[PDB]
């Protein structure tokens, strides 16, 4: 119709002809908004007027005209000032969608001003009329008591306080529901705030409100305190633990904390348990041996090996490169791995007479694979072997010190101070290859054995041997100094380790101080940034690789958009062969916990141009996808098996088998093609050495550790990160002057594994179990929905998928304290009558005292 | 063997630029200390993409054809475009038909 | 509105690989025109 | 249950279908229940998704039977219905979405333009103009000629014929679906003649002889015989004769706009010539179109546009300049931009499919 | 080529073990074998050569200049071009080149318009 | 509420372009890699055609090529010694003397002015009665 009838009267200019017209302008503004947008500026003028009457009316119009244009902040300014006429408690679709940009506003002023002072939240100092809606809106939600809607929106407007506030009032102890929505807004922290200031807070006082609560529960409380990594936190958790005492409870606490948490973490938890005098069983459980022997004890019963296989391999090949005496010693360690049995290379000598220097170092670090898990059994073994006495070279002396490094990597406060004094020794002799090649395995064990503390004087050591200029040990040296400060770095050790890059002639030595400039910066997010800067600022090719490795291990974990942003930017724009291959597998580490987009990503990149980044694609997949089976990873990895390119082919199949890993014929249909092939590759002469290399090594990844492990990186029993082994797979995934270095797997083997522990005997019963995933779609391999009853029995092979549908037994001889709970990872039992065993083994550490 | 080791307007304008500002500054200096042609032909001569300007009567002329010749190509583009249309028009057809 | 950040993570992703899937045609494009001279 | 609510809204959709004059008896004596099933905010609970099951045609086809005062037959005299109907499918597009969801976004704007276009101003009509624009992939064959139909009338009125000729022109592009062989098309393209004829004229009538009854092919040779020949007492008659038609579009108007056509092209026909001209010759040709006023009507000549002359009125001469030569004035520059444009807009959308 | 015999005792130390190799060196104790092609120069080198390869930033502005003249018959070659092209298209009825071919033109045009 | 349905547009969006660009990318990256394996190809010394004079059942050949004299070559296993016969034309490389593909049998009376002609033109009304 027409509304100049109503704005006539608007221009008569008195007090009764602005409030009709206001009042019946309220009513079919939105259809004739057109005609009215002209008065607009009479409008906004009485807004900040009162020569009339009308003002929170006239705003009120005012909003309601700026809406049917399409300018919803402008609207915004006037439905607040309209104040009194206008109430978030009514609603029509107008007033839903101008509190949604009334939030967006809100959001976009808090964004600004938690970056500018992190107390901004403590008062109102942003606009009050934004602040009372944002209150109220809060309330709505919540008096209607959904509290996932409320925390959302609290989240994304950045204030703390409301967080809260919200949480605590609707704390009414039910139980059940106070527990499940702070395991929510935990999960939602982590994933998808990576505004790591905010993200913190959030984390520290979610702790602080689930502990205070009579009932708690423990497991998610412990992956709080793992995130912030604080020993303070844990001596108030423990604390907490003395008033409601129980030794299996206590005992599962420490069998969590030992694994994830990093060594100079576990050094104060000693420190504080002794002072506290609060359980001797728990210092001896912060000291690592009981988790490792318990898992020895499985892989020896569980073990499948077939030596046939490795006899079968080498046969399928003919030596002419020794590149194949390396596929065969490492993917006999793998295999064999844990079960503490050598049998292979144990059984054939006569090749090893043949190997040159460095794959008869190989040769003797195998044992090192094996032989960890014993970190009491693991000096004993290799002590025939040594530097002064039996061997039959020095390079066979030489490799024990770097078998020795592997395992005694986590607990290496021994290790290190041991291994230093062979470090000061040998830094004179350099005149002989035998001597460096037993100089190199000391480097690295040093390095392996002081990670995750950071010790100076390792530091300091290792530097001697570059001032010496020795060619190989000098390699060794430098990747070792990054591994020992991982993540705890001097920024005078970073400022020291960049200037000597530059100053090194050796091919060798620059190769392995751009490696070890990566390592240093572990965790340390927006912190590396300047780094990152300075290595892409040297113009050496050996530099640029080696700043994309530290984006990869400094945003690790929870992904990151700028991180990954400056990553396929260097892999677009940069030309370098090292460089974009590099890059791309720099996207699988920062990937790790968001592994399904993995494919999309590099979807493109599989089939583009120049074969190395056709290469950093399959790592890319096989780091960031391991352990998981995703269907899109293996679809992506299949054509470049059959790659033209041999390095392509190579590490396709490497990648393949990380994923798969005890994943069988049956469950997956394809696994039987794949590990014909495997095995059609060694046999056939067309191949080349690297694809036959490839292959090798990809059949040890499945039949690793006698069929009973996955590789991942993370616990399942925290559900929180595994530092050890990420930083293994780095250095796994290089290999182009890096010839011995895949020993690095073992620190990536965790064992798939549900098993009870008898509180007071240490035991594992071997009970039947309960199961409903289906058993026979499970397989024992070489040499889907479910809900169906079915049955397993402990000490048999637990596989991911089956983990899930498992049950302890409640009604033998045992409680289990704290029960099962979805995921791998052991449970500590308290028993009702420990006095008769039920069906108990010995455990490897009652077969050694 | 050269070739084997290493495997618009604006730039030379700024240089242009430069010179004369350079120039000019020389000048000046020139003078204070004391107490042809060639300039001359760099003023005059330039002062009617200037130069370009006299010349642009005989440009515009070939410059209608040269982009006669452009929209031709455009067509082109056009006509190879349908194609690939088609092409994905006759996948879907057939997915359809099975 | 806990949706909404997870489906943001997704969005985010996507928005890089489309801007550097647009990169990468431009360096082809260069590398077809040096490819034709070596040739 | 949810299977059983999209199955309610078929039914009612389904219904309002078939109580209208297609598929059932008079669509006037029908209305009242074709109305009471819109109404009661049953539409609304149409929302399981868009509109796009009823169509905007439909809507227009039961509340023009309401409501026009000649259908009606003046059964009430207020838009109090219409008022209702277009806050209501305003209230539609606020939560409509653009992106993806345009299929109920494009056929509102076009329920709400109508209602414009059949009674209300010129003035309000601008903002409308700017919601309108939206893919034209979403809407059908029939819906797409419609909507250019509709926004081809709107831009006349403006005076952009032009934009209008594009829209038209498009609209009435092949037939695969109905109303572009019907009487649609015959609506069309008595629209389409008088665009023309309003940039200059239409001398073409080749299409239409085929696609039109013989009734509306006479006064389209009519005008085009007026305006050709220049006469202004032919173009006069051919509005009289055919004032039925005229009246029965609802612009009248554009008798008006057009008649002022006519006059500029009689005075333009005989060209500037020669570089003096003489004063009984122009005379002559001015007597034709008003005989009183020939000093007065070259003058208008000149500042309109019609023509370009330079007068002395102490001589009584015309001097001009005769041109037929076209040297540059930015046009190599024109195409070359206009190319750039050409290939981008049309390449985007042929890449797309 | 670069090429050098092998020396026992560091070819066998360094790079089943590689039997042929090992035979080969208990044999002959000398055979060719080829040394990697590589280069390395300072960057000072790098960036002075690209400015030589004065007499090119001057060198294209007369080449500019001295093509606007010579454009009377390249004008010509490309009409005569496109009217093998479009005959080209209607026998088939080739494709590629007419693509390849619209390219060229293309580029050929943004060129002569730089130019003036 | 209203911001969640937002979000599910964009996304729905952006995945068209990438199937866009995608489909564009590959067919530029084809070609970079078509004219690899043409570059490889355009290095070459050429084969030599021979003719097979006979075939030894021990894997030789015995063959006389038109470049050079007469070689005694390996035959190939690309190719079966029942697709070689005495006379025909091979071609085989210059660069490992293999017999890559058969052409034709050749013949030398019928160019020292003995002629076939097919199907005759003649018919008995040509030169009728």
């Amino acid at each position: 119709t027409t509304a100049a009838p109503l704005l006539a009267l608007l221009r008569e200019n008195q007090d009764s002809v602005k409030t009709y017209a206001l009042e019946s302008i309220n009513n079919v503004v939105d259809q004739l908004w057109s005609e009215i947008s002209n008065e607009l500026p009479d409008i906004e003028a009485l807004y900040d007027d009162d020569t009339f009457s009308d003002r929170e009316m006239a705003a009120l119009i005012a909003s309601k005209v700026y809406y049917n244009l399409g300018e919803y902040e402008s609207a915004v300014k006037y439905a607040l000032a309209a104040k009194d006429r206008f109430d978030i408690d009514e609603k029509s679709q107008f007033v839903e969608t101008i509190v949604s940009k009334s939030i967006e506003m809100y959001v976009q002023e808090a964004s600004k001003q938690y970056t500018k002072d992190e107390q901004f939240y403590t008062k109102d100092i942003i606009d009050p009329k934004l602040t009372s809606i944002f209150e109220r809106m809060i309330e709505k939600c919540l008096k209607a008591s959904e509290l996932k809607l409320a925390l959302g929106i609290a989240l994304e407007g950045y204030r703390l306080d409301i967080i809260e506030s919200a949480l605590k009032s609707k704390l009414d102890q039910s139980t059940s529901e106070n527990v499940k929505i702070i395991n929510y807004l935990l999960t939602l922290a982590i994933t998808t705030v990576t505004n790591s200031k905010f993200r913190s807070s959030i984390l520290r006082k979610s702790f602080d409100f689930l502990m205070n609560m009579p009932n708690c529960d423990y497991l998610t409380l412990n992956k709080v305190v793992v995130n912030l990594n604080d020993a303070g936190l844990a001596l108030q958790l423990f604390k907490k633990l003395k008033e409601e005492n129980d030794e299996g409870l206590s005992a599962q606490i420490a069998f969590d904390l030992v694994s994830s948490a990093s060594q100079q973490l576990l050094e104060i938890l000693v420190t504080e348990l002794t002072a506290q005098g609060y359980d001797p069983a728990l210092l001896n459980i912060l000291s690592g041996l009981p988790t490792c022997d318990y898992y020895n004890t499985f892989l020896l019963n569980n073990k499948n090996i077939d030596i046939g296989l490795l006899n079968k391999s080498k046969s399928s090949l003919d030596g002419k490169f020794s590149l194949f005496h390396t596929a065969v010693s490492v993917a006999n360690g793998f295999m064999h791995a844990g079960t503490t049995d050598n049998s292979f290379i144990k059984a054939n000598l006569p090749w090893l007479g043949k190997a040159q220097n460095w794959a008869k170092f190989t040769a003797t670090a195998s044992l090192g694979v094996i032989h960890k898990g014993n970190l009491l059994e693991g000096k004993k073994v290799m002590a025939p072997y040594l530097p002064g006495s039996r061997a039959s070279s020095r390079f066979i002396k030489g490799g024990s010190l770097y078998g020795l490094g592997l395992i005694y990597a986590g607990f290496g406060r021994d290790t290190t101070d041991y291994l230093k004094n062979i470090i000061v020794e040998n830094s004179g002799t350099s005149g002989d290859e035998d001597v460096d090649v037993l100089l190199h395995g000391a480097s690295l064990g040093i390095g392996l054995a002081a990670m995750g503390s950071a010790n100076i004087e390792v530091y300091e050591a290792l530097k001697e041997v570059l001032y010496n200029d020795s060619a190989t040990s000098g390699e060794a040296a430098a990747l070792g100094m990054g591994l020992c400060m991982l993540g705890t770095g001097k920024p005078e050790a970073i400022h020291d380790m960049f200037t000597y890059s530059q100053e090194t002639q050796h091919g060798n030595i620059t190769r392995g101080l751009a490696v070890g400039l990566a390592l240093i910066n572990y965790g340390r997010q927006e912190l590396a940034d300047d780094l990152i800067t300075k290595m892409l600022a040297s113009d050496e090719s050996l530099l640029r690789y080696g700043g994309a490795f530290t984006i990869a291990l400094a945003y690790a974990g929870t992904g990151n958009n700028s991180a990954v942003k400056r990553l396929l930017h260097v892999a677009v724009s940069d030309s370098n062969d090292d460089v974009r291959r590099a890059a791309v597998i720099a996207l699988g580490f920062v990937l790790l916990r968001d592994y399904t987009t993995v494919p999309r990503i590099v979807q493109l990149l599989s089939k583009s141009h120049n074969a190395h980044v056709r290469c950093g694609t399959a790592f890319a997949l096989g780091i960031a996808c391991a352990g998981k089976g995703l269907q899109s990873a293996i679809d992506v990895l299949d054509p470049l098996t059959k790659d033209p390119v041999d390095f392509v082919r190579q590490a396709a199949m490497i990648a393949l088998s990380m994923i798969l890993i005890q994943q069988t014929e049956k469950l997956n249909p394809q696994v039987a093609d794949i590990n014909k092939n495997f095995l059609s590759v060694i046999t056939n002469k067309h191949q080349e050495g690297l694809a036959k290399f490839g292959a090798c090594v990809a059949q040890g990844i499945m039949n690793a550790g006698g069929r009973n492990v996955t590789i991942q990186l993370e616990n399942a029993d925290t559900g929180t990160l595994d530092t050890k082994s990420v930083v293994g797979l780095v250095m796994f995934s290089q290999f182009w002057y890096w010839f011995p270095l895949a020993h690095f797997l073992s620190l990536s083997f965790t064992p798939t594994t549900v098993i009870g522990i008898r509180g007071s005997d240490q035991a594992i019963p071997k009970f039947q179990m309960n199961c409903y995933a289906k058993e026979d779609a499970f397989s024992y391999p070489r040499m889907k929905y479910s809900s169906k009853p079915y049955k397993v029995d402990n000490m048999t092979r637990i596989l991911p998928q089956q983990s899930r549908y498992i049950s302890f037994i409640k009604d033998d001889r045992f409680v289990p304290v704290r029960k099962f709970k979805g995921n791998n990872g052991v449970v500590v039992l308290r028993d009702r009558e420990p006095k008769e065993p039920v069906a108990l083994i010995e455990t490897v550490r009652q077969m050694k005292d | 063997g050269v070739e084997h080791l290493l495997r618009i307007r604006l730039t030379n304008q700024l240089k242009s630029l430069k010179g004369l500002q350079s120039k000019l500054k020389d000048v000046v200096e020139y003078l204070d200390k004391v107490i042809h042609t060639i300039l001359g032909k760099l003023q005059d001569v330039f002062n009617l993409n200037n130069l370009q300007k006299a010349l642009t009567v005989k440009t515009n002329d070939e410059l209608m054809v040269i982009y006669i010749s452009n929209l031709v190509r455009s067509i082109i583009a056009f006509d190879d475009l349908i194609e690939n249309k088609i092409q994905n028009k006759k996948i879907q057809e057939q997915r359809v038909k099975d | 509105y806990f949706k909404l950040k997870k489906l943001e993570k997704e969005y985010e992703l996507l928005t890089l690989q489309e801007d550097y899937i647009k990169d990468e045609q431009r360096h082809l494009k260069r590398e077809l025109k040096r490819a034709q001279e070596e040739v | 249950k949810t299977i059983e609510v999209t199955a309610e809204i078929n039914c009612f959709m389904h219904l309002l279908v078939q109580l209208f004059l297609w598929d059932s008896k008079e669509l006037e004596q029908l209305v009242e229940f074709n109305r009471k099933v819109v109404i009661p905010n049953l539409l609304c609970y149409y929302n399981l998704r868009s509109l796009n099951l009823i169509n905007a045609k439909l809507w227009f086809y039961i509340y023009l039977s309401h409501e026009t005062l000649a259908r009606s037959s003046e059964e009430i005299n207020s838009d109090n219905q219409n008022i209702i109907l277009r806050s209501t499918m305003m209230k539609f597009l606020k939560i409509a979405s653009l992106k993806h969801d345009n299929e109920t976004k494009a056929m509102l704007i076009n329920l709400i333009l109508r209602d414009f276009l059949n009674n209300g101003e010129v003035d309000s009509a601008s903002d409308f103009i700017s919601k309108l624009e939206y893919p034209h992939t979403d809407v059908s064959s029939s819906l797409e000629a419609r909507y250019f139909f509709y926004l081809s009338k709107i831009n006349a009125i403006q005076l952009d014929y032009s934009t209008a000729n594009e829209y038209i022109i498009a609209a009435i592009r092949k037939a695969p679906h109905n109303s572009k062989s019907l009487g649609f098309l015959q609506q069309s393209n008595k629209l389409h003649c008088c665009i023309q004829l309003l940039m200059g004229d239409i001398p073409e009538l080749s299409f239409f002889h085929q696609s039109n009854m013989q009734k509306s092919l006479l006064p389209y040779y009519h005008l085009t015989k007026a305006v050709k020949l220049g006469d202004l007492k032919k173009f006069t008659s051919t509005i009289t004769k055919y004032k039925q038609l005229l009246l029965k579009d609802d612009t009248y108007q554009l008798c008006v706009r057009l008649r002022s056509n006519v006059i500029k092209t009689g005075i333009r026909i005989i060209s500037l010539t020669y570089k003096k001209i003489s004063l009984r010759d122009i005379c002559l040709k001015l007597n034709l179109d008003s005989e009183q006023t020939v000093e007065y009507m070259v003058s208008r000549a000149i500042r309109d546009g019609v023509i370009e002359a330079k007068i002395n009125h102490e001589d009584g001469f015309i001097e001009t300049t005769e041109l037929l030569n076209i040297y540059d004035s930015e046009d190599p520059q024109q195409v070359f931009d206009e190319r750039i444009k050409f290939a981008n807009q049309l390449h985007d959308e042929y890449l797309v499919s | 080529d670069a090429f050098r015999l092998i020396d026992t005792g560091a070819l066998i130390n360094n790079l089943l073990n590689k039997a042929n190799i090992q035979a080969l060196i208990h044999g002959l104790n000398r055979h060719y074998y080829s040394l990697n092609i590589d280069y390395h120069k300072t960057a000072k080198e790098t960036k002075m050569l690209m400015n030589l390869h004065y007499e090119e930033k001057e060198e294209s502005n007369l080449a500019a200049t001295k093509s606007m003249v010579k454009i009377a018959e390249q004008y010509s070659k490309r009409i005569e071009e496109e009217k093998e092209l479009t005959e080209e298209e209607l026998k088939t009825r080739p494709k590629k080149h007419l693509s390849e071919t619209a390219d060229e033109t293309l580029e050929n045009n943004i060129v002569s318009v730089l130019t003036a | 509420e209203q911001k969640i349905q937002e979000t599910e547009l964009k996304i729905r969006s952006k995945t068209e372009n990438v199937r866009r660009l995608e489909a564009q990318r590959n067919a530029l990256n084809d070609k970079v890699r078509f004219i690899k394996d043409e570059l490889r190809l355009l290095q070459e010394p050429g084969s030599y055609v021979g003719e097979v004079i006979k075939i030894v059942s021990d894997k030789k050949v015995l063959v006389k090529v038109q470049p050079e004299g007469k070689y005694i070559v390996d035959v190939a296993k690309d190719i079966n010694v029942k697709d070689l016969k005495a006379s025909q034309r091979v071609c085989l490389r210059s660069d490992s003397y293999m017999l890559h593909k058969v052409l034709e049998n050749k013949a030398d009376p019928l160019v020292s002015l003995m002629m076939v002609e097919k199907v005759p033109d003649s018919t008995y009304d040509m030169v009728g009665g």
